[PDB]
């Protein structure tokens, strides 16, 4: 309840920045252990599923860890729930505290 | 084997030979058909007599002490009330928890003891005292720091002999107990208060005249 | 008390029913020469009934809104109100009989398969043997446990027939 | 004899027999100990 | 091994090169070699957070601060927590991020690691150069103290629940009259 | 040997060559050699601790200081502990810390060394010289003498937790009357 601006730009910044330099290893290790999901032994594009192809615009990146754009958004609605949880929670004016 | 047995002409089971002390042929509900059965039957019958025995002491001994005027203790049902009722006393819970946490390392070390008999023995357990929970070949018979003036530690057919005389006389301690429980709960008097009482009068006095014994819906 | 439940010997409901089944047979009374069989059979039956309202109020039982007893089944919350007469204690006993009577069949079963002709030995029973088996299963908590812990009561599923799957 | 004591140990009498006892007992106890609800010791 | 917590008594195989072993392990949870190594990383690292959580609620009673179950009460209802009788401007918001972040750094950083780096990495968290001279004898002197802290704070917790003192506060009543006043006396943990 | 605790009997064989030994081992507690080795050490600490123990007791008494059962009073009711007449300004809890760090320190430092060391440690505690020029007899010395002082010890606390009065007291009572100030006429003791 102080500043929405402050709150969900420092979360959402600080979830991009926590997904890009601190979670990326175990994202990525997580990631390469599951793999596409498979039906009956092949991917969903082998059994003939042309829409389950992997979207082309993920594939290859810029970004120098591989970060790629829907990363990004998974990574900023993590940080814009959390932020609103922040914001929603200190609005309130209630004794929720069990003592 | 052609030793006395419970009931003349029965002959004793094909289970219960003759080499445990105490063995009578006595075994109706066959209980003790299987050996580690039999064996841990055994040590329970030691456990109870020997609790029964140091407890029929405790009953009997004060009681009677008390009756000629000596210690004048109470009688051993309302002892437990008695002192619960002293000022500096410790309460119930406490007190039970205190006998409770002693006799788990205790009992603990005893039945470690009765798996292996000679388990608690081994080098590094106890801090150099390890030494004297060697055992003696046979469960419920530690000897060692146990058995201080080594009574029957000498001819073996000795310590046979005092076997059985422990035996027969905590069989008999363990009957007295239930005697005295079952005394206690039909006529509200102690023990030597009921053995003076039946010598007065034995055929008006005594369990058929109780009402507690023979139910009174019957009569 | 244990649950809104005030002691019957407390309830004013009980003691009205009490009232009002002696009320009852005694209207039934009213109709015999007090000295007849019929009028003794009343008399005996109301002081039946007289005894059965004084020893349940003795005994404590739980009586609800209505003036009925109620039992309790849980152990510690009937253990810690007085009150372990009304399931646990029969739990236990029930449980030492029933297993009495399937101890002393299971031995029989156990004793007449090793037989000549085990099937002849289930419909001409042995009485004898079924008397022996009969007493010694008195003792049937230890000697299962007995059994429970030498691993003799059970037989492994490698040896038990079963079902193509 | 011998038969006729085997016929008593028969499945069809030895049943009825031992169901006869313990009905006769129940309603022996419950003669003498009537209107038990509680195992009142 | 050196220990046997039931003396007469046979212990699992697989526990006997660990150092600071018994033979504890009666439920068999260490009877598969991988669920193993995850339990001795795991007990390793649960020691050295409940020694530190120990000596924290320890530390802040017998300095003199409060005990440990007050010191994030005044966070809510108020503000401002203090640490050392100081005041720290900081609200349960940016306390709670600012864990996150560091502890999600710290964290993910020692789980990428190698097996054995992962609970015992010397580098440059051994600046005294202590591993050497045969760390064994040192490992299960860290563990032995592990577990002792870590029954500590689970006695913390479970004596705070239960009678509603303090750690030291309830240290000194059963000093007092040990014979009647200990968990046997509260009408919490004997239910009679 | 010299002694056979019963005059007529047969000792134990593995006590033969021991200082102050009398076969006094009925019980079969020494008879493995590791059993023996750790009770001859054990022996001779609790007999120092003992002679050093009694020569307080006694010290504490002759000199016109009070009681050894007083001794802690003073420590509680409100504070003020006195030492020959010093205010020796130190409250409880920091009595329990430096003796703490004191005694484990030492007490770490004497057993960590080999078992002829822990128990008869030359070095600077024999500044005269005295464990050289056959230390046998002194040893003897020095284990009888402790075992005379373990027996003082017990009976201080045996007969203050009987009669309530003090060592000097109590040897002055019985002096007294011998004849009815003894074990046998408090009701404690003997019984019948
Ligand atoms: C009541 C008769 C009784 C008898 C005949 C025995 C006999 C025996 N016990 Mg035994 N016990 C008896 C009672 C009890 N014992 C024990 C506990 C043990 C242990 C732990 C051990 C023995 C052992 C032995 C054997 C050798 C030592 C011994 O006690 O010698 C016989 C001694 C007497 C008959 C003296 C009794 C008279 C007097 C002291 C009674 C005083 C009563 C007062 C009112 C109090 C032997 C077969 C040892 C053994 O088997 O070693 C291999 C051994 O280790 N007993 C307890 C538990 C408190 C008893 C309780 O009543
Ligand atoms: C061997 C162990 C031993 C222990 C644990 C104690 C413990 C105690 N002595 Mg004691 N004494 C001991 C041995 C002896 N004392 C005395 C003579 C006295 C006296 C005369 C007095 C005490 C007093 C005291 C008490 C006061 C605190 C204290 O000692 O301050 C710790 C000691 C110091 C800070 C000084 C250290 C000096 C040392 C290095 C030389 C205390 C509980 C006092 C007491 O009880 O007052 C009511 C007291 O007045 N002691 C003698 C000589 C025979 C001892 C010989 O071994
Ligand atoms: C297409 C998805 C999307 C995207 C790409 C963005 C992107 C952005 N949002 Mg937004 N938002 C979204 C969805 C999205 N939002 C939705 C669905 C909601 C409704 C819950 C909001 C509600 C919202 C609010 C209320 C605010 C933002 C703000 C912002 C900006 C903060 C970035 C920053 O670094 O802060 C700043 C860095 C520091 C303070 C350091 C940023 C450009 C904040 C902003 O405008 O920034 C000033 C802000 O006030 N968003
Ligand atoms: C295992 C057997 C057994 C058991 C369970 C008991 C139990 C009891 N006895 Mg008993 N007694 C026994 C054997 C036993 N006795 C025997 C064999 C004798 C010799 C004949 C006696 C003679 C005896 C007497 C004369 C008295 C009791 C008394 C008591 C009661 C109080 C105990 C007490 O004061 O605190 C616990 C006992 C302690 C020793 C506390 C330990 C404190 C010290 C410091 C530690 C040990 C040293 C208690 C119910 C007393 C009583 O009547 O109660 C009112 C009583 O006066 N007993
Ligand atoms: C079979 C199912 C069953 C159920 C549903 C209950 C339910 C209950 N029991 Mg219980 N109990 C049971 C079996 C059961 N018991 C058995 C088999 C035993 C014998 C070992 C006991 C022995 C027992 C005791 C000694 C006590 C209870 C108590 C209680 C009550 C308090 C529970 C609580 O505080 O949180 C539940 C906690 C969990 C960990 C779950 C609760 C209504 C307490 C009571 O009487 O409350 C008044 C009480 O002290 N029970
Ligand atoms: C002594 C014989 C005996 C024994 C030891 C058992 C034991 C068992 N039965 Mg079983 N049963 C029996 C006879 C026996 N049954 C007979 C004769 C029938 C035909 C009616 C059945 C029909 C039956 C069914 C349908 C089921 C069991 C089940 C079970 C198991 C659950 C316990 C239970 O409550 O069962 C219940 C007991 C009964 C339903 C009837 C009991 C029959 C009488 C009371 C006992 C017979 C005693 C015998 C005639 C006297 C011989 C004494 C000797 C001296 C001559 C258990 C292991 C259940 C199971 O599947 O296991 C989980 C199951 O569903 N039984
Ligand atoms: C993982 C162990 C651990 C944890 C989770 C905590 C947690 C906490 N401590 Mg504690 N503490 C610990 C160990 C721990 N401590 C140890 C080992 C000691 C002994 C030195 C202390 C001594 C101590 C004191 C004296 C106080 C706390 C306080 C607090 C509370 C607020 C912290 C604060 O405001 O200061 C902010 C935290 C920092 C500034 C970071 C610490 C600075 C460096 C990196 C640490 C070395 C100094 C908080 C709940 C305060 C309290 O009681 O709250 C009301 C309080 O005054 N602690
Ligand atoms: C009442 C029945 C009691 C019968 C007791 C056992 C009978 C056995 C027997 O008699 O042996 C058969 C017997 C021969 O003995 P066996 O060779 O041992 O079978 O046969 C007979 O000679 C007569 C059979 C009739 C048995 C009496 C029948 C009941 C008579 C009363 C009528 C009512
Ligand atoms: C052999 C057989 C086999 C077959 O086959 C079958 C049949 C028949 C079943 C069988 C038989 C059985 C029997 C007879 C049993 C019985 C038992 C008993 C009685 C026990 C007790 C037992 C008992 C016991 C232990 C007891 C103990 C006791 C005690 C401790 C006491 C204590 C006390 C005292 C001092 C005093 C106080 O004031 C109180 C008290 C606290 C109380
Ligand atoms: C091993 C085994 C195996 C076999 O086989 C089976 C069995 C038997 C089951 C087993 C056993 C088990 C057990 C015993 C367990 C336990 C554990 C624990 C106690 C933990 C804790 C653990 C614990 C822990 C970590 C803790 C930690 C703590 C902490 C951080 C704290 C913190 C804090 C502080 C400072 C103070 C402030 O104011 C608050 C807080 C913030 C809160
Ligand atoms: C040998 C044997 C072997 C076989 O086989 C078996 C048998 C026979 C059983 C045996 C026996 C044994 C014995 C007798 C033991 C005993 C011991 C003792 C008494 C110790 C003490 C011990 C004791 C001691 C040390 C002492 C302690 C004490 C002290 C230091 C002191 C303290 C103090 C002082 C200064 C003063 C102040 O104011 C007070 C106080 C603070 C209090
Ligand atoms: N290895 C240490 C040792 O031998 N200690 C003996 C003792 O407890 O005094």
């Amino acid at each position: 309840l102080a500043d929405v601006n402050l709150v969900v730009g420092g979360c959402t910044v600080g979830a991009l920045a926590l997904g890009r330099f601190v979670f990326l290893p175990f994202h990525r290790a997580s990631l390469a252990k599951a793999g596409m999901p498979k039906q009956n032994g092949m991917t969903h594009l082998q059994a003939g599923d042309a829409r389950a192809e992997e979207a082309s615009f993920i594939l290859k990146t810029n970004d120098p860890a591989g970060f790629t754009v829907v990363d990004v958004m998974a990574w900023g609605a993590l940080g814009h729930a959390a932020a609103f949880y922040i914001l929603a929670t200190s609005s309130l004016g209630l004794d929720r505290n069990p003592f | 084997a052609t030793r006395p047995l419970w009931q003349p002409g029965v002959e004793a089971p094909k289970h219960l030979d003759g080499t445990m002390p105490g063995d009578f042929g006595f075994d109706p509900l066959n209980l003790g058909v299987n050996k580690e059965a039999l064996n841990w039957y055994r040590n329970a019958e030691l456990q109870n007599g020997r609790w029964a025995m140091l407890g029929v002491a405790g009953i009997v001994i004060p009681a009677e002490l008390t009756r000629v005027g000596v210690l004048n203790v109470p009688e051993w049902a309302e002892a437990g009330k008695v002192y619960a009722e002293s000022e500096n006393a410790i309460p119930f819970a406490s007190l039970l928890m205190v006998q409770l946490f002693l006799f788990n390392f205790v009992e603990i070390k005893r039945w470690e003891d009765i798996k292996k008999p000679g388990s608690q023995a081994e080098p590094g357990s106890f801090l150099g005292f390890e030494s004297g929970f060697k055992g003696t070949g046979i469960s419920g018979y530690p000897g060692g720091a146990f058995n201080p003036f080594g009574l029957g530690n000498s001819s073996k057919e000795a310590m046979d002999d005092l076997k059985w005389r422990e035996i027969r006389n905590g069989r008999l301690a363990m009957v007295a107990f239930l005697g005295f429980l079952s005394q206690h709960a039909a006529t509200g008097k102690g023990p030597l208060d009921n053995l003076a009482d039946h010598l007065a009068d034995p055929w008006g006095a005594n369990f058929c005249s109780n009402g507690v014994s023979i139910p009174s819906a019957l009569g | 008390d244990v649950a809104g439940l005030t002691p019957c010997s407390e309830s004013k409901a009980f003691a009205k029913r009490k009232k009002n089944e002696v009320k009852a047979l005694n209207k039934r009374l009213k109709n015999y020469e007090a000295d007849s069989a019929p009028a003794l059979a009343l008399k005996a039956t109301i002081a039946r009934t007289e005894a059965r309202f004084d020893k349940y109020a003795k005994q404590g039982l739980l009586c609800g809104t209505d003036g009925l007893p109620h039992l309790i089944a849980d152990p510690g919350l009937a253990l810690r109100y007085g009150h372990a007469g009304d399931v646990f204690i029969p739990t236990i006993g029930f449980i030492y009989f029933a297993g009495w009577l399937g101890y002393a069949g299971s031995k029989y079963l156990q004793a007449v398969a090793a037989t000549a002709k085990p099937i002849e030995k289930e419909i001409i029973i042995d009485v004898p043997l079924a008397w022996k088996l009969l007493w010694e299963g008195f003792g049937w908590p230890l000697r299962a446990f007995a059994e429970y812990k030498n691993g003799s009561l059970m037989e492994d599923d490698a040896k038990i027939t079963v079902s193509p799957r | 004899m011998k038969d006729f004591t085997t016929y008593l140990s028969t499945a069809p009498v030895l049943t009825l027999l031992s169901v006869t006892v313990v009905a006769g007992l129940l309603i022996e106890i419950n003669r003498f100990f009537p209107d038990a609800l509680i195992a009142a010791f | 091994k050196a220990g046997n917590w039931l003396p007469g008594s046979e212990t699992p195989a697989y526990l006997e090169n660990l150092p600071a072993s018994y033979g504890f392990d009666p439920l068999g949870l260490a009877a598969e070699p991988a669920s193993l190594a995850r339990f001795r990383e795991s007990e390793v690292f649960h020691g050295r957070w409940a020694m530190l959580g120990a000596a924290g609620v320890l530390g802040v009673e017998v300095l003199g601060y409060g005990n440990w179950y007050d010191a994030p009460l005044p966070l809510v209802q108020g503000g401002q927590a203090t640490y050392f009788g100081a005041s720290v401007p900081f609200d349960l918001g940016t306390l709670a991020a600012i864990e996150f972040a560091a502890m999600a750094g710290a964290e993910s950083f020692r789980g990428a690691a190698e097996p054995e780096k992962r609970v015992y990495p010397g580098g440059a968290f051994d600046p005294m150069g202590m591993s050497k001279g045969n760390s064994k004898e040192l490992k299960t002197k860290e563990i032995k103290n592990g577990r002792l802290a870590m029954l500590a704070c689970l006695g913390f917790a479970a004596q705070h629940a239960a009678t509603g003192a303090s750690p030291l506060e309830a240290l000194a009543s059963h000093l007092a009259n040990p014979m009647a006043v200990n968990f046997a006396t509260n009408g919490v943990s004997l239910p009679l």
